[PDB]
RNA sequence: ACUCUGGUUCCUCUGCAUUUAACCGUGAAAAUCUUUCGCCUUUUACUAAAGAUUUCCGUGCAAAGGAGCAUACAUUGAGUAAAUUUUUGGAGUCCCCUCGAAAGAGCGGGA
């Protein structure tokens, strides 16, 4: 879901067709076991 | 850590982001716990160094989930001693004499257990007594973070102070006399009120199709586990079993789970209560031969000793280096 | 929603914001936009309000219709929005 | 997460992700697919009950 | 494919143990064997023992089930994915979208039914859409045989 | 109002496809070197693992040129089309006191 706020906010970031992007798991290891491990904060500007 | 995931990314980390060397680790084990079963039979007294002050306790297995409520902090020893007390006589159903004489919560100011003074003040005049509490209060406190069984700390014990002869001078009542004679008091209590071990219980949630239910039951029968609800999840075709099962015994669970089932099921375990470890840990009847997975009964036994040889403590509990014999 | 001119966008982001405003009667109101609309109708928490003689009195809040406001004075961090 | 959210006085908000699973998963009618949302919104509600 | 897939082999060939099914290899560190050593760490009187750490367990988390692992390139595989529960439809008569007898029905027996704050009274019952609005795929089909 | 271009399909050249968790390749070869295992009276051809490099069958995109087919000017980068309370169809004008040569200005006052 984070996902979708990341390429709503930022023009080049790329979400791939058939597989998650998950920017928020940026640890290796997150990457790998496909689920995230510890919370990384994001903050963004958004409009309601 | 909480679970065998968690631990798996620590020791990654471990691994490959900090260490960068070679480590052994251990087979996964738990800390255990220790508690009484039973109410002190006998009342235990313990004489200072110095044969002049007399500590008398007793020990009772503490009501259900007043450990829970000590622990979450939703009673703080803390407290206003009217708002402490209120607590007690309104939740607990506690007579409110003994509500306001509590003294401590155990090992730490949330640990699962009491200490009460029950000293009625004909005996011993209130002054004197309170001279000694925070000496008594240090001792119980250093009690229940040994604990006299293999060295786990106690829980789940009401310790009561119900008596205490103590000199008219300081110097004859020093914290060095009262100290380690509170806790051989409490130790003398523990050991008189039937002690018994605990462990740790999982929750576990398993979701599975319905085929894959008699699977979750035969993996947990091998591990001690039993399902206590085994609902559909609604709107959905996979079913909910919910289900404890000891930590102990859940090194694994999730992966004979996943293979019996094909990873249909798929399950999450998390911390839920303290249980009894079956049978008891000081029947010298029992012999820990270590050829096979022990049965049921031995359990504590075995607990129990095992983890005095890992903490290279002596083979068994020498139960009377605490007790008087007449006491 | 549908589109509807930057000035008025703008008067939105501002809000939350102090801002100063001065009204056809000659008053200057400081203050903290808590609302705008779209005809600009602008709710002040925290008012600050300045007669033309210079006097001054604190008010709670201030709503001013929209078509009695002469100009405001936005933040400057809007210019980047 | 909800309990734990209360209990640490933070304010308690939904999202019902992954909808698309009833139409394309479960393919529930769309008016069963009304039903098991509002379930959804129960069983949290029971929650903070 | 839970520890019959790429990153299991993988550990079990680093651990130079084989899954049952999976390939074997020769050791890629060829004394690992060594482990008869008789200190006190790995003593069988000390550890208790519960259901034993089989090999399975020692792929299915391969860091906190063995030694090395600096030197060993143990590989994690993908933890899990949520089940997929798209059933098969048999019968091409059914509706695209239809209650499968195999999906549980959507109830719970003891649910507070949540407060619906619908609109009331007089004023508001009277409220009216518009002629022209119309739900935004009125005249398409739910569903057709594709 | 300015300059900017015909669609398609194919050929060929050039450049780029390293911050790899992972993937130019949802497939999967061969060699060399170094090392360690097994064959063995030697070498070749080998066993089967590691590490480092190569070759080979392939891949993507951009850009340029050409070659075939049937044929269309718009359109990209730069930039077009509401008199009834909240803005764009008038609550507008005029007249005294004050400072000041001079013309404005007061929540000034009056019709
Ligand atoms: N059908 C469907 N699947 C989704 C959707 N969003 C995510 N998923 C899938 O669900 C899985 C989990 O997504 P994640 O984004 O990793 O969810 P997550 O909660 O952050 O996982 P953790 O943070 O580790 O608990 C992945 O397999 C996703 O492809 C969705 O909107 N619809
Ligand atoms: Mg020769």
């Amino acid at each position: 879901f984070l996902d979708c706020l990341m390429e709503q906010t930022h023009p080049e970031f790329y979400r791939a067709e058939d597989a998650d992007a998950r920017f928020t798991d940026i640890l290796f290891i997150e990457k790998q076991r496909g689920c995230s491990i510890k919370s990384q904060p994001v903050s963004i500007v958004a409009q309601d | 850590g909480t679970g065998e995931f968690y631990m798996d990314c620590v020791m990654h980390d471990m691994r490959k982001v900090f260490s960068e060397i070679d480590i052994k680790v251990a087979d996964p084990v738990v800390t255990f716990n220790e508690t009484v079963i039973e109410t002190s039979t006998l009342k235990c007294f313990a004489e200072t160094p110095n044969k002049k002050n007399k500590i008398t306790m007793m020990a009772e297995p503490l009501e259900k989930q007043l450990d829970e409520d000590i622990e979450n902090e939703v009673v703080q020893i803390g407290w206003n001693r009217r708002r402490l007390g209120e607590f007690f006589q309104t939740k607990y159903n506690w007579d409110l004499l003994a509500a306001r004489s509590i003294w401590a919560f155990g090992p730490d100011t949330t640990g699962p257990n009491i200490l009460l003074d029950d000293t009625l003040p004909s005996e011993v005049d209130k002054h004197l007594l309170s001279t000694v509490r925070e000496s008594l209060v240090q001792g119980f406190q250093w009690a229940t973070r040994e604990g006299p069984l293999c060295e786990e700390p106690i829980r789940q014990v009401k310790f009561k102070l119900l008596d205490a002869a103590i000199a008219t001078e300081p110097l004859y009542r020093g914290g060095g006399q009262m100290i380690p004679t509170a806790r051989r008091c409490a130790y003398s209590a523990f050991l008189m009120a039937t002690p018994r071990l605990m462990e740790p219980y999982y929750t576990v949630e398993v979701v599975a199709p319905a085929d894959c239910v008699a699977a979750v039951y035969t993996v947990l029968a091998k591990r001690r586990g039993h399902v206590t609800t085994d609902a559909p999840m609604p709107g959905s075709p996979m079913y909910t079993i919910s289900a404890y099962i000891p930590v102990m015994d859940s090194f694994g669970f999730e992966t004979d789970l996943r293979i019996h089932t094909q990873g249909q099921a798929f399950c999450m375990s998390a911390f839920h209560h303290w249980q009894l470890v079956p049978g008891d840990p000081l029947d010298k009847s029992i012999v820990i031969k270590t050829l096979d997975v022990q049965p049921t009964p031995h359990l504590a036994r075995e607990f129990m000793i095992k983890t005095r040889r890992r903490k290279g403590l002596s083979e068994d509990v020498s139960v009377n280096k605490f007790f008087d014999d007449p006491m | 929603m549908t589109s509807v001119g930057v000035p008025i966008k703008i008067l939105h982001e501002a809000e939350g914001h102090m801002v100063t405003l001065e009204t056809v009667t000659g008053e200057v109101y400081r203050g903290k936009l808590s609302e705008a609309e779209d005809n600009m109708n602008c709710q002040l928490a925290e008012t600050v309000v300045t007669f033309r003689d210079g006097r001054s009195h604190q008010l709670d809040n201030v709503f001013i219709r929209g078509n009695k406001i002469r100009f405001m004075i936005l933040p400057d961090m809007l210019k980047n929005a | 997460a909800i309990r734990h959210a209360i209990q640490e006085r933070l304010a308690v908000t939904l999202c019902i992700s992954k909808i698309d699973r009833l139409l394309l998963e479960l393919k529930l009618p769309p008016a069963d697919a009304y039903f098991k949302l509002r379930l959804i919104i129960d069983q949290v509600n029971n929650i903070l009950s | 494919f839970y520890l019959f897939d790429m990153k299991s082999f993988f550990t079990a060939k680093a651990l130079n143990v084989a899954i049952p099914g999976g390939p074997k290899f020769e050791p890629l560190v060829k004394d690992l064997h060594t482990d008869e050593d008789w200190n006190e760490f790995n003593d069988i009187n000390k550890v208790i023992i519960r259901a034993p750490i089989r090999t399975e367990y020692r792929i299915a988390f391969p860091f906190m089930y063995n030694n090395l692992i600096s030197s060993l390139p143990v590989q994690v595989s993908w933890y899990h994915t949520p089940s997929v529960v798209f059933i098969k439809t048999e019968d091409p008569d059914l509706p695209a979208f239809y209650y499968d007898p195999l999906i549980n029905p959507i109830v719970l027996s003891n649910l507070k039914a949540t407060e619906e704050n619908l609109p009331e009274g007089e004023e508001e019952d009277e409220w009216e859409l518009p002629e022209d609005v119309r739900p935004i795929f009125e005249d398409v089909p739910l569903y057709t045989d594709n």
